[PDB]
């Protein structure tokens, strides 16, 4: 059945699953031209697969080049992603393969579902929730390997840095939801709030700042603001 | 022309013959049914006065056999059986004729209805879906499950139906994924025509038949696989002209012949609405368009 707020803790259990979020796969500027029609230009998209147990992040980068010559694309998204992720699961031992796969919009359901026919064991999914993948190209270190990308490629990271060490998967994605959901109101005052004290670094290795615990729960806070606050300044309450 | 004697009517019952139908009452001096056209499968069918749970009835063939009805008081039913006898047999109708305690079966001259609704229907088909091969005719009822829904659970009382399923293996090619399932045209014209029903006649047919036993018997999961039929054909770009043009003619007497209060659950509208307005074929049925929009603009 479908993912939603009364079974969000089944996330975090010890059967394999994988969150797939499509939202920036097909991406475009849309212009004007000589003419003053308007016309897209493709820039490079990524599929977002995401273990929320772990914070292992399958990064495909999605090349323009895919897009030459072919129509409809906004449908042949969701085909390419459901392929992607078919070939990532063939692609992992057994024993890695994910039982459940959530696809954060339900336009991704028979696209994956036919790309999944060899694997009837592994449930596809649907979420109520209304989840913030979308910001992931607001974090600076996957949107630049995505831009700088000259080919297909994927890149593996956790997003979680080092959490699980002092926290559970639990609270380490409601942490990455909060910030991915205040990215996505706010960018800019979001990241004023994970930069301007300066003393505190993101390690080469690492997507986020080296914050103590003490100081993850005043930017937590501040996230948390932020995003009521937006929700002010959006509906003036 | 052929006749179907009835040994007798002992309970109360509405006899249907193809698209006709007449009350009995209990213990009415009726003897069957005559002038039945040679050429044609046929369907008679049963709902009892006391229960309208469970339409039942026959498929036959008046060429294959002498068949005749007669009330079981044990199973509660009427039931059809050959006579072997054939001298037997003619007498029985002969002598039953004589007294004039038949109805005739009521063909109108002008009318096509029956031959245009079972068209590509054959017994011998009939009795690979229905499989009781020990007599000529099969026995259908609102209650018989399909294999598919089996799958999804008595096997010798299921209606063997092949197996339609869009998201199966069957259907999708290995890296043909997106092409197959937005434009089933392989599915239908390699796997299921040339494969399984070798032409479109047989596809027809059993087409047809799914139908005739949703309307008649309510059975859901010949509606199920009437429509799963329609869906196939309309679902593909690429469809022999010749079979979009008989399709038209199929459709269009199958829902001019639909009794107008059972539209609400014999007919999908997801399928109808896809099949008319979206589908590679929205263009291809228009007979079928032109009688849904009169008789059943509601749906759509
Ligand atoms: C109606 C019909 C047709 C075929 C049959 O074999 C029978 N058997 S019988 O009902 O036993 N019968 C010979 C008559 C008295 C009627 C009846």
């Amino acid at each position: 059945g479908a993912m939603n707020s009364s079974n969000y803790a089944e996330l975090f259990n010890n059967d394999i699953k994988l969150f797939v979020d499509d939202t920036n796969v097909y991406r475009v500027t849309v212009h004007k031209t000589f003419e003053g029609n308007v016309a897209t230009k493709a820039i490079n998209g990524c599929i977002f697969t995401l273990n929320p147990k772990t914070g292992h992040l399958f990064l495909k980068i999605i090349h323009t080049s895919v897009w030459a010559g072919q129509k409809r694309l906004s449908q042949l998204a969701k085909w390419k992603t459901a392929e992607e992720v078919s070939a990532l699961v063939r692609s992992l031992p057994k024993e890695e393969q994910p039982k459940q796969i959530i696809v954060t919009r339900k336009a991704m359901l028979d696209p994956l579902e036919v790309h999944m026919l060899d694997f009837p064991n592994i449930a596809i999914r649907p979420t109520e929730l209304r989840l913030p993948f979308s910001a992931a190209m607001s974090i600076d270190k996957l949107s630049d390997v995505v831009m700088k990308a000259t080919e297909p490629q994927m890149v593996l990271f956790n997003i979680y840095d080092d959490w699980l060490d002092r926290i559970s998967s639990y609270t380490a994605f409601s942490r990455l939801t909060l910030l991915l959901r205040a990215l996505k109101t706010n960018e800019e005052s979001a990241k004023m709030i994970l930069l301007s004290d300066p003393t505190i670094t993101i390690k080469s290795y690492h997507l986020w700042p080296s914050f103590t615990d003490e100081q993850w729960i005043t930017i937590e806070s501040q996230m948390r603001d932020l995003i009521l606050t937006e929700y002010g300044r959006k509906y003036n309450v | 022309m052929n006749t179907v004697p009835f040994t007798s009517a002992p309970i109360e019952v509405t006899i249907g013959i193809d698209q006709y139908s007449f009350n009995v009452k209990e213990n009415q001096p009726f003897h069957g049914i005559k002038d039945i056209p040679i050429g044609h499968v046929h369907v008679i069918h049963f709902q009892h006065a006391d229960n309208s749970s469970m339409r039942y009835g026959y498929w036959f063939d008046c060429r294959m056999g002498n068949f005749y009805i007669q009330y079981d008081p044990k199973d509660g039913l009427y039931k059809m059986m050959e006579e072997r006898d054939g001298a037997k047999f003619e007498n029985i109708v002969h002598n039953f004729k004589e007294r004039q305690m038949m109805v005739s079966y009521p063909k109108i001259d002008e009318d096509d209805t029956w031959y245009n609704l079972t068209e590509f229907v054959q017994m011998d088909k009939i009795r690979k879906i229905v499989r009781k091969d020990e007599n000529q005719f099969s026995y259908v009822d609102s209650s018989m499950t399909t294999v598919q829904e089996n799958e999804l659970s008595d096997p010798a009382h299921s209606l063997n139906y092949t197996v339609i399923n869009f998201k199966s293996r069957e259907a999708i090619r290995p890296g043909h994924e997106m092409e197959d399932f937005l434009d089933k045209s392989y599915y239908l014209n390699t796997v299921m025509l040339q494969g399984i029903f070798k032409n479109s006649s047989n596809y027809f047919g059993e087409l047809q038949f799914a139908f005739l036993n949703a309307m008649f018997f309510g059975n859901y999961g010949s509606s199920l696989q009437w429509h799963a039929m329609i869906e196939l054909i309309c679902s593909s770009a690429t469809v022999p002209k010749h079979m979009l043009d008989k399709l038209d003619e199929i459709l269009y007497y199958q829902i001019k012949t639909l009794p107008e209060q059972y539209s609400d659950i014999l007919l999908n509208e997801r399928v109808w609405n896809i099949c008319l307005y979206s589908s590679f074929q929205k263009n291809s049925l228009h007979n079928t368009e032109k009688i849904m929009e009169n008789k059943y603009p509601e749906l759509l």
